[PDB]
């Protein structure tokens, strides 16, 4: 089944860089658009990066621009995002979330408060 | 948490579909077959059956 | 002025009038031994003296009698009554050595074989488009329904043109000689004409209302006019076939009533023409107007839109280029070029000039609106792949 | 014999014929409009404001539902095991008044109520008590209501879809206003009680002539949220062709951030501070240069999906509007008359 | 604490992937070679129902094969004739937006939901001749996806609240609720004996239910996106979804595992709608390319299309009978095969 596995997080300083990992299985990875999303502290979840099927595409939200990267590795069912100079601001539990359909141009929920494919997410404090 | 009480009603209707009879799939898929080859006859769709005897010819 | 064998034929049916009427009206002469007179589709010859030769100026009627309006043709006769037979058992003799004789007839069997070109091309490309647009029923919309009569009328149009001109086989008599002028003058005449004639000038009148109503149809989709569809579809069939009935028949009659000879040409001093020509300058000028306010519109819909410079014109050509076919906005060009006040040959060089060229404004539409229309070539494409599954 | 049955069931489908084209020249001479966008978007008083001219009571039931969270709460300090100690030394009336609205036959709802607690709300001992009163069956929505007070304490308050949300007076799942323009016909549909979840109920307005995309600029991450579903709303295959009109809504509020203090588009978008407000921008009279640059960089963030994506079938009519602004049904009116034309246009092969 | 909870929930969930895996021994496939296949299935559009304005979301066939409902986003109910192609009804709806219809099998009311959160139910026959507003049932918070008669006064939902219910339609209150599902659930097939019923939602899941206890026995997995279409095996120990994943499954309620995979590599657009033939051998399905392609349920073979619409095909089904397949489509026009 659709199953997303994320790894990776912690406590750390700041100024400090973080590796997230989300595995996946129950689906062919190379047929979806991937996403990372998190969730502040008394506040809603918020769309961070997407990266496309193969990769060719990617996109960030307005205050990581520079800082995250966001690689796939479809050979493995592999999401990462390479986080650098992680601020206070940016704790919180980050999901890796999968777009609801295959060959598709648009995501529609990713970010809703109860959406399917998207894992149990990884907590990070700054 | 609320989440606590949801995570009691998880395991809780996970617990009810680990203990069931499982046949097996050899047992399964040759009892499949047999609903297929005593119903064929019956079905207008697998063959072709004349024309004025359709209500839609 | 220009001549040519209409008008020489013209000419020929008045100077036989007005012989004829004075052959019998001309009282006998008091004397006997008088040769006999007669008229042999070339000269009304007089009553002579007999053993003498008669002195008959040359006919009026002549295209080149305007050189030498002195000379005489020559026919003897002896007080025996000898109508001199010429070589080998033939006609009376006569001496016609006074008066003897590229061209405005070739000019119009060009002009003819380039408009029946062009109208067959157009049907036969319309038929094929006509079974298009009928064929696939997606392809089924009050605009598809326009254009289906608009195609109608197309057909319609080049068809009473080739009955008009198969009915008179004037291409093989632009060369007829004297002895044939009877055949032509009373087929002119004769109410098979006039029928055949009046037929061409409905279905021209129709023609021209049908892209008076593709231009009011196409303006009220942009002047937001969203009233009854089926009040509104029918109002349109009652445009582009009824008005024209509405000055075609009553020009019908005046030509039936106050007219005596002809195939319902243009009148020697009245203006009966006025009946048909001003209705269709009408839809003509009208017509006009809608299609500069819809250029408007593609205009401004192009300037709000981010396009380079460069093809924000090749996109307003190609509009523009597109529309004419169908609202037929190149009649207002011609409706300039064309004398009103012409008559007889000059009228027919003038207007087989226009169908050449118009002729082709059928084709035209069949493939622009049909055969590249961009919902036909994929329900083209459609109709194939389910053929693939055999 | 029974041949007679079909002349019944062949009047009958005539008896339907004739009515059904009658439904045909009602049903394609109205525009449909799907009412999208946010809950503070603004959405909820373009809404009333249209309704007006040409779901609004559920007010006092956010009302009532906020007093009785504040005075459980000014109950559950004193219910407290340590009794929670409060900041300002003294009430001044104001718990004390909280409390004598208790059982109120039915609440008036005076301002004075709101100006009690707005003060209260952050108490050290209010907020320790709550926090305690969460044993003592905290309201879910209490915390959110208590948030929004000031927004709520304006008499010209008018409740978001999230605050209609966290209350429990949805019960409709979709509101519908029918207004004429110009003697034309529209008929809007503001989507109700519906989850968070879109993409299976948003297929259903695929036919509609535009999508209405209320957004709130003042609120640039709620910025973020609505560029994110207007690009998912432009590039979805059964939406393809439905043209959406954006309605920048929150234009004066817009307006007072960026002149009155330094909130920098610059930190939550970046790109700002390398924009320059475009020669075609056409600032109003006495709009500061600033703000007339903030208006055509939040226009321009959607215009850069639509253009990026649009590939000529569907078309974005931005629109700097404000909710109290009156000129919102005319401005609905004139881009569904550009929507229709550009159709025609592209049947005659004509664009 | 949440993670010893989700972590026993492992504990537990694994130990279903070894029980199913011990059962396997034999794929379906590799046990079905001694049998011929079925050959190309051609079929013919006999009817084509036209009078819908707008596009057409549902449509319910008749246990009589002579009528059925269809539902149009309009605002009309009309049920047609499959004989005579005549409109009986025309039930002019107080909410254009509807997603769903049924045929209740008394022929005495028909059912219907959608965006405004309301299963309305029409008396048809009223002794004064005159169709009117027999029932709304009202709660669910959320559109109602489908809705399928039990009895003139029992009717099962399904909403975007990600739950099911049961109604009562004399008191208009709500008898039971099927809570477990975490996405909208799209549809749902009730068993022949009516003692069991299969639901999919968007949560790449088929969840069997008790409509009597109101627990989820069992819960199918091995899709790969939101399951669109659901249907009931005619022996009623399988059923077959439809995904958007582009395809569809033969799972097995005693085995508990999928049996087989219906898919083509050419095959990319998500599944609308899935039926079965009156023998089962033949699974019919409705896609987003406007096609609906004729599966061999016994052999994963494709025998057949039926491609003859020009929007998307929204709904699908075979008559009680056995032969008529009835096909809704987005472009308002219905189409009978044969
Ligand atoms: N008498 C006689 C006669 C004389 C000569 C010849 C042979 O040589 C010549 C020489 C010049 C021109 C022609 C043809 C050129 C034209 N067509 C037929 C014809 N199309 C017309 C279209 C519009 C109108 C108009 O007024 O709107 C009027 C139209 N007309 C003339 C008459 C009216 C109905 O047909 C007739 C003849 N042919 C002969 F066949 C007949």
């Amino acid at each position: 089944q659709v199953q997303l596995q994320e790894s990776g997080g912690g406590l750390v300083q700041p100024g400090g860089s973080l590796r997230l990992s989300c595995a996946a299985s129950g689906f062919t990875f190379s047929n979806y658009k991937m996403n990372w999303v998190r969730q502040a502290p008394g506040k809603g979840l918020e769309w961070v990066s997407d990266i496309s099927q193969s990769g060719a595409s990617i996109s960030y939200t307005g205050s990581v621009k520079g800082r995250f990267t966001i690689s796939r590795d479809n050979a493995k069912n592999t999401l990462y995002l390479q986080m650098n100079s992680l601020k206070p601001e940016d704790t919180a539990v980050y999901y890796c979330a999968r777009c609801p359909a295959p060959f598709t141009r648009d995501c529609f929920d990713v970010t809703s408060t109860t959406y399917a494919y998207r894992g149990q997410g990884t907590q990070v404090t700054v | 948490t609320a989440s606590i009480a949801q995570a009691r009603k998880l395991v809780e209707q996970l617990k009810m579909e680990a203990n069931i009879d499982r046949i097996k799939v050899s047992k399964a898929a040759a009892d499949l077959m047999a609903y297929c080859e005593a119903h064929a006859k019956e079905d207008p769709l697998l063959t072709p059956v004349p024309a004025s005897e359709n209500p839609f010819r | 002025a220009t001549v040519s064998l209409w008008e020489t034929v013209q000419k020929w049916r008045e100077y036989r009038r007005q012989c004829q009427r004075s052959l019998t009206e001309d009282p006998p002469p008091a004397t006997d031994l008088f040769c006999n007179r007669t008229f042999d589709e070339y000269a009304c010859w007089p009553d002579g003296e007999p053993g003498s030769f008669v002195n008959v100026s040359c006919p009026w009627y002549l295209p080149w009698a305007s050189s030498v309006p002195q000379g005489h043709v020559y026919r003897f006769c002896t007080a025996e009554g000898l109508w001199l037979q010429k070589d080998n058992s033939s006609l009376p003799w006569r001496d016609l050595s006074e008066c003897e004789e590229s061209s405005p007839e070739e000019q119009l069997l060009f002009l003819y074989i380039i408009y029946t070109v062009g109208y067959a091309l157009s049907f036969s490309a319309l038929v094929i488009a006509s079974a298009i647009l009928l064929g696939f029923r997606h392809l089924h919309c009050t605009r598809n329904y326009i254009h289906l009569n608009l195609f109608a009328s197309f057909i319609l149009r080049a068809l009473s043109v080739f009955i008009k001109d198969a009915a008179l086989k004037w291409m093989y008599s632009t060369a007829a000689q004297q002895h044939q002028w009877d055949g032509l003058l009373s087929y002119q005449d004769s109410l098979s004409c006039r029928l055949v004639f009046l037929l061409m000038q409905y279905c021209v009148a129709a023609n021209y209302y049908w892209l008076l109503v593709e231009g009011v149809y196409l303006y009220t989709l942009l002047a937001f006019s969203v009233f009854s569809e089926q009040w509104i579809f029918r109002l349109y069939v009652s445009i582009g076939w009824g008005v024209p009935l509405l000055f075609v028949v009553p020009w019908g009659i005046v030509k039936y009533l106050y007219e005596d000879e002809g195939c319902w040409t243009r009148n020697s001093n009245m203006n009966y023409w006025l009946i048909i020509r001003l209705p269709i300058l009408f839809a003509i000028g009208v017509n006009f107007l809608i299609f500069v306010r819809v250029i408007c519109i593609v205009v401004s819909k192009l300037k709000a839109n981010l396009m380079c410079k460069t093809d924000i014109k090749c996109r307003l050509a190609k509009s523009t280029l597109t529309l004419i076919p169908l609202l037929g906005t190149h009649e207002v060009i011609f409706a300039f070029v064309m004398d009103e006040h012409a008559r007889g040959t000059l009228r027919f060089i003038k207007l087989f000039t226009e169908l050449s060229f118009t002729s082709f404004q059928g084709l035209m539409v069949a493939i622009l609106y049909c055969f590249v229309n961009n919902e036909v070539q994929l329900e083209f494409r459609k109709s194939w792949e389910r053929w693939r599954l055999e | 014999d029974q041949r007679n049955e079909e002349k019944a069931q062949r009047e009958a489908n005539k008896k339907i014929e004739k009515q059904l084209q009658k439904d045909k020249q009602v049903y394609r001479a109205t525009h449909r409009l799907l009412l999208l966008g946010a809950g503070e978007s603004g959405k909820n008083t373009i809404v009333k404001q249209m309704r007006i001219l040409h779901k609004a009571t559920k007010v006092q039931d956010i009302k009532n539902n906020l007093k009785e969270a504040i005075e459980t709460i000014v109950a559950a300090m004193s219910n407290l095991v340590p009794p929670v100690e409060l900041a300002n030394p003294e009430n001044q009336f104001r718990v004390d008044y909280i409390l004598s609205v208790m059982n109120v036959p039915d609440f008036d709802f005076p301002p004075e109520f709101y100006e009690h607690a707005k003060a209260l709300w952050e108490d050290e001992g209010v907020r320790a008590c709550y926090e305690r009163s969460n044993e003592y069956q905290l309201i879910d929505c209490a915390q959110y209501f208590l948030d929004k007070i000031d927004v709520i304490k304006q008499a010209d308050y008018v409740p978001s879809d999230q605050d209609l949300l966290r209350c429990r007076v949805l019960t409709s799942g979709i509101f519908e206003t029918k207004f004429q323009v110009d003697k034309v016909n529209f008929h809007m549909f503001d989507v109700g009680a519906q989850r968070d979840e879109r993409r299976k109920w948003i297929q259903c307005f695929n036919d509609v002539t535009a999508i209405i995309f209320v957004v709130a600029s003042s609120s640039y991450n709620r910025l973020q949220a609505a560029l994110k579903l207007f690009d998912s709303i432009w590039n979805n295959k059964w939406l393809r062709d439905t043209s959406v009109i954006l309605f920048l809504n929150k234009q004066d509020l817009l307006a007072e951030k960026v002149l009155a203090g330094k909130s920098k588009i610059e930190d939550y978008f970046p790109e700002f501070a390398r924009y320059t407000t475009p020669e075609d921008a056409t600032p109003e009279p006495g709009e500061d240069p600033r703000v007339t640059r903030a208006k055509y960089f939040i226009r321009d963030e959607f215009l850069r999906i639509s253009t990026a994506s649009g590939d000529g079938r569907h078309y974005c009519y931005p629109h700097f509007t404000c909710a109290v602004d009156t000129e919102n049904i005319r401005r609905v009116f004139n881009d569904c008359r550009d929507i229709i034309q550009r159709m025609h246009l592209r049947q005659y092969e004509l664009l | 604490e949440l993670d010893q909870l989700r972590q026993e929930a492992e504990q537990l969930k694994n130990q279903i992937r070894d029980a199913r895996k011990a059962c396997a021994d034999a794929t379906l496939s590799q046990i079905t070679n001694n049998i011929d296949p079925v050959g190309r299935i051609q079929m013919r559009t006999r009817r084509t129902l036209r009078g819908h304005l707008a596009k057409i979301y549902a449509m319910h066939w008749g246990t009589d094969s002579r009528l059925l409902v269809s539902a149009s986003q309009d605002g009309k109910l009309i049920i047609w004739d499959s004989y005579t192609t005549n409109k009986v009804h025309a039930i002019p709806l107080r909410s254009s937006w509807v997603m769903t219809c049924a045929y209740a099998p008394s022929g005495n009311y028909v059912a219907c939901g959608g965006l405004d959160n309301i299963c309305s139910i029409y008396n048809l026959k009223t002794r004064e001749g005159n169709v009117r507003v027999s029932r709304e049932l009202a709660g669910h918070t959320g559109y109602l996806s489908c809705c399928r008669f039990l009895d003139d006064n029992q009717i099962v939902t399904s909403s975007g609240d990600t739950t099911c219910a049961l109604w009562d339609i004399e008191t208009g209150q709500q008898t039971t609720t099927f809570t477990g599902h975490t996405g909208d659930v799209m549809s749902l097939s009730l068993a022949p004996d009516t003692r069991l019923f299969v639901s999919g939602a968007c949560d790449a899941s088929a969840k069997l239910w008790d409509v009597r206890e109101g627990m989820c026995r069992q819960t199918f997995t091995g899709h790969e996106s939101d399951i669109n279409a659901i249907c009931f095996f005619p022996n009623g120990n399988a059923f077959a979804t439809g995904s958007d994943d582009a395809t569809c499954r033969l799972f097995d309620l005693r085995a508990d595992q999928e049996l087989m995979t219906y898919s083509h590599d050419n095959i990319i657009c998500g599944i609308t709608s899935v039926s079965f033939s009156k023998s089962g051998r033949l699974l019919l399905a409705g896609y987003d390319d406007f096609n609906c392609n004729v599966w061999d349920a016994l052999k994963a073979d494709r025998a057949g299309v039926l491609a003859g619409h020009d929007n998307r095909v929204s709904c699908l089904g075979v008559t009680d009978d056995g032969m008529a397949v009835a096909t809704g489509s987005w472009d308002s026009f219905l189409k009978i095969w044969n």
